[PDB]
């Protein structure tokens, strides 16, 4: 059956206007689209229907299947809340979890007729030759946040027997992903996994995380065997800045050494006032803000800054500078001259780990022009979920903090 | 025999209740005349007391015939009708569409009176032909089908359209069909006679519908006029613009006459308008007659020749490689032309100069081919392969490095000056032997008066005071100075928050003309080293 599902007081469906495609991928969208029509999962609508959401295709991991895609990340903040599962803090504390997606049950389910018409879609035409190919949804559309809703008490089901066949796992659902994590060794662990998915195959359906790695990086400061007048100021503007996280750390005495007009490149002798100071910073330092705790009533959020040569950093947090989480990324293989790749693949990483965490998506602040993200992100997304953004200017200091974030003494060594 | 689409008032408002405009013996005579005919034609229907809506009816004399036609102002209905759909709003553009063997327009005319109105809605689009200044009961009607100039009509129209055609477009792929307006643009690649045969067909098919087509009177041919392009299925074509000689030009005249040639400045390479917006300046009227300077007389001239160039275009194969050729024509502005074989153009055209806040060439570059990029995917739905007056190591150095997140596609150098490059690159470290300058600037942001000196580890000072200044603008003419009297290497430190953004973004051009002037001095340096540190 269906349940009348509906839109918050006072709002109207998405008019979103659909941004222009390749040809590869309107050829793919197409063939979905039909195919779904023919299998009474979608079908054609009439221009008495004002509303539309944007709709774009991605590439399902090794294959050339191209897998369709919805943003609906409008539609999902206008539709009523259903007052979604408690975050198991367990997930965390894994030593590897698996994501699967199962947002392919969906269609098995209708959608309340009354809300379809807020699901209209369009296919562009090249040099738009043709109208858009409207369609509207009949069943649960994927990446709608009533979907995983609607559909828990029969995921629920079946899923029971295989959390009681297996106990010490835990499994965790955001939007048509599924999080599997265990406390097993990598073989063992997939094993079961699959052993999970055979499980879901007999229905209808169907990345490695290790959560326990993740490390809280600190900040470590330079040391040399002399100093120089840049490299103290440089050192003073750092912690300056510093200052507004850890109210301890003091520049007072570094700034004495800083009195007089001498010549950048000459050496400095540090007075043992001036070298406490520093190993009391050392110190301060050694640990995160004291404090800090992550509030479910709030926004979580992601900024992120270019570092350069394909690194990068983020911090994690809902209050300026009380930060729940900071960490580093380096470009993947093959990224090496694609700044947006490197970029949406952190966004997703990052947001995994969001979700992980705090079963969430963070909302994030990024280092770069709206239009070059909106012209080239689809080309590399991969997650069935698409975060809030929005772009920023990076503040110099914020970056050249951050920089200074200890990384391993020869890394994590993969034998 | 179609089926009406579900049409509802927008939000709960009401059918529109204008009271029927006042018309003479005459203009009735006609309207009375006509709605008739339609009465009959079927496209309305005489109406009774059961309607409180309206809409005025008007009467006007076209040329065509001088014979009084007719106009319902649905500018409330329309108000009050509900929203759709936007209707194709992205035409295609002549450089993406491919060339035919022959291509056909039909016109499905008054075709927005063939289709069927939501019988519902029908009750909302009632007006009245008035009496002999206003006798009794002046004669009550409404329509049937969709109103010429109401709302809904265009898109209807269309989806109706998109309908009926589904069949025959699935029974010949090999057949392409645009709709617009009321034209219908069919193209092959068959034999003329099977063309023109299945032109027939098509037709044919039409009329099944109710749809009725052509009177060879009314009969489009090639070339086509769209929208400031000639098009013949072999070809494309610029059509001929003029330019107006007079002795006498108005503001207007000029602003307009700016406007054509901006639109030709796309297509035409070497058109310029510089000393004609120059005319604009402080003007009092657009009925203001500004004389034309010598150089505005020239410029016009050279203009007049460039136009009466015959600008030729070729058509999209999808089997050839998609190129675009950009060229940084003067500072802040690009010329880009994309071309699959060479000197054979679909497109091209150039972006104007982004008078911004602060940047570089590399950025400008960067978003000029994002621009052109998008254009792309709309065009072709495939994005060119890029030939960039840039050399491949100006570019890694660059993007590298910077602050913010950028990306050039598939590209390649092609040299053909000028050339975009670094016009400086701040030092990594600060420079041992070269002399260092502790600048520092300070203004009462209220006196606006201030000063701004330095004081090097060499012993060098200065200080210059300063009036209808301000803090930022000190600051920035601290770090001035200190290039100014600095020799080729210049270690500089200061506390300027500013400076910082010039450190991270090392822009070579800005909105402050203080700025630029410090860039040139940073040009000039051999070397430079930046260093902040926090104030106080
Ligand atoms: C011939 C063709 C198509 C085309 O790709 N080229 C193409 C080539 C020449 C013309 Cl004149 C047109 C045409 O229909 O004119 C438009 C600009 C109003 C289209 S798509 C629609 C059907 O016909």
């Amino acid at each position: 059956e269906t349940v009348p599902v509906k839109l918050k007081p006072g709002m109207d469906g998405p008019k979103v206007k659909q941004w222009p495609l390749t040809e590869e991928k309107i050829k793919a969208l197409v063939e979905i689209c039909t195919e779904m029509e023919k299998e009474g999962k979608i079908s054609k609508i009439g221009p008495e229907n004002p509303y539309n959401t944007p709709v774009f295709a991605i590439k399902k991991k090794d294959s050339t299947k191209w897998r369709k895609l919805v943003d609906f990340r409008e539609l999902n903040k206008r539709t009523q809340d259903f007052w979604g599962i408690p975050h198991p803090a367990g997930l965390k504390k894994k030593k590897s979890v698996t994501v699967l997606d199962v947002g392919d049950a969906y269609f098995s389910v209708p959608l309340d007729e009354d809300f379809r018409k807020y699901t209209a879609f369009t296919i562009p035409s090249i040099n738009n030759e043709t109208p858009g190919i409207r369609y509207q949804y009949n069943v649960l559309p994927q990446g709608w946040k009533g979907s995983p809703a609607i559909f828990q008490s029969s995921m629920t089901k079946i899923l029971e027997p295989f959390r009681k066949q297996n106990p010490d796992i835990v499994i965790y659902q955001y939007m048509d992903d599924l999080y599997v994590g265990s406390d097993l060794e990598i073989g063992q662990h997939r094993t079961k996994i699959e052993e999970l998915r055979q499980h879901l195959l007999r229905w209808g359906l169907t990345y490695e995380l290790h959560p326990d790695k993740w490390t809280v990086q600190p900040i470590v400061l330079p040391e040399k065997d002399s100093w120089t007048v840049n490299d103290i100021q440089k050192l003073v503007g750092k912690l300056n800045w510093a200052s507004q996280i850890y109210p301890g750390i003091k520049v007072r005495q570094l700034c004495k050494l800083l009195r007089g007009t001498k010549a950048l490149t000459e050496v400095i002798p540090l007075t043992e006032e001036a070298e406490l100071e520093l190993a009391e910073n050392r110190e301060i330092l050694k640990e995160p803000v004291h404090g800090v705790y992550y509030d479910p009533s709030k926004d979580l959020i992601a900024e992120i800054q270019k570092q350069g040569q394909g690194q990068w950093t983020y911090q994690i947090y809902q209050e300026p500078f009380k930060n729940l989480k900071t960490g580093k990324y380096a470009r993947m293989r093959g990224a090496h001259t694609n700044d947006v790749k490197q970029l949406t693949e952190a966004v997703q990483k990052i947001t995994t780990e969001s979700i992980v965490i705090w079963g969430k998506t963070p909302k994030f602040k990024l280092p770069i022009q709206k239009e070059t993200w909106e012209t080239w992100w689809t080309e590399y997304w991969q997650a069935t979920w698409i975060p809030e953004w929005e772009f920023v200017n990076t503040p110099p200091l914020v970056k050249l903090w951050y920089q200074l974030e200890k990384e391993p003494i020869v890394g994590a060594e993969t034998f | 025999p179609i089926e009406t689409v579900p049409v509802k008032l927008k939000p709960g408002m009401d059918g529109p209740k204008v009271k029927q405009w006042p018309l003479t013996e005459e203009k009735i005579k006609a309207l009375v005349e006509i709605c008739t005919e339609m009465e009959k034609e079927g496209k309305i229907s005489k109406i009774g007391p059961e309607n409180p809506y309206n809409t005025p009816v008007f009467a006007i004399k076209k040329k065509d015939s001088t014979k009084w036609r007719k106009l319902v102002d649905f500018r409330e209905l329309n108000k009050r009708t509900q929203d759709f759909w936007e209707v194709q709003l992205g035409i295609p553009h002549p450089a993406g569409l491919k060339k035919k063997k022959s291509v056909t327009v039909l016109d499905v005319g008054d075709a927005y009176f063939s289709v069927p109105l939501d019988e519902d809605f029908r009750k909302y689009t009632a007006f009245t032909i008035p009496s002999i200044n206003n006798e009794t009961p002046g004669i009550r009607y409404q329509y049937n089908v969709l109103p010429q100039g109401w709302k809904g009509s265009p898109a209807i129209f269309q989806s109706s359209m998109t309908k009926i055609l589904e069949p025959f477009r699935k029974q010949n792929p090999d057949i392409v069909i645009y709709q617009y307006m009321d034209d219908l643009y069919v193209g092959s690649d068959l034999e003329i006679g099977q063309h023109r045969t299945k032109i027939e067909e098509l037709r044919q098919h039409l009329l099944r519908w109710g749809l009725t087509t052509p009177d060879k009177k009314h009969q489009k041919e090639p070339p086509f006029l769209w929208m400031g392009y000639e098009l013949h299925p072999d070809k494309w074509t610029v059509q001929p613009i003029v330019l107006p000689e007079k002795d006498s030009w108005t503001v207007n005249d000029i602003q307009k006459l700016v406007g054509k040639l901006n639109w030709a400045s796309q297509i035409y390479p070497g058109i310029k308008v510089r000393q004609l917006c120059k005319l604009l300046r402080g003007t009092k009227a657009l009925t203001e007659v500004i004389p034309l300077t010598e150089e505005a007389e020239l410029e016009l001239a050279e203009n007049r020749e460039i136009l009466k160039e015959p600008v030729h275009g070729v058509y999209y194969d999808p089997s050839k490689d998609l190129i675009a050729e950009i060229q940084k024509q003067g500072q802040g502005q690009w010329t880009y032309q994309i071309y699959q074989e060479p000197f054979k153009n679909l497109k091209t055209g150039k972006y104007a100069r982004m008078r911004g806040a602060h940047t570089n060439d590399v950025k400008q570059l960067t978003e000029a081919v994002q621009k052109i990029t998008t254009e792309s995917i709309v065009i072709w739905g495939k994005t060119p392969k890029f030939k960039l007056p840039i050399q491949k190591e100006t570019w890694e150095t660059w993007w590298t490095e910077y602050w913010q997140a950028t990306w050039i596609p598939e590209w390649e150098f092609v040299n053909t000056p000028p050339l975009v490059k670094l016009w400086y690159q701040l030092e990594k470290e600060p420079i041992v032997g070269a002399e260092t300058f502790y600048v520092d600037g300070a203004a009462n942001r209220e006196t606006k008066l201030g000063k701004a000196g330095y004081v090097t580890n060499r012993g060098r000072q200065k200080v210059v005071t300063l009036t209808d200044t301000t803090n930022q603008k000190t600051e920035l003419q601290a770090i001035y100075l200190a290039l100014q009297d600095s020799g080729l290497e210049v270690n500089i430190v200061t506390d300027s928050q500013y400076a910082l953004g010039i450190i991270q973004a090392q822009p070579d051009q800005s909105e402050s003309e203080l700025v630029n002037q410090i860039i040139e001095q940073l040009i000039k340096k051999e070397k430079v080293y930046l260093a902040w540190v926090p104030a106080h």
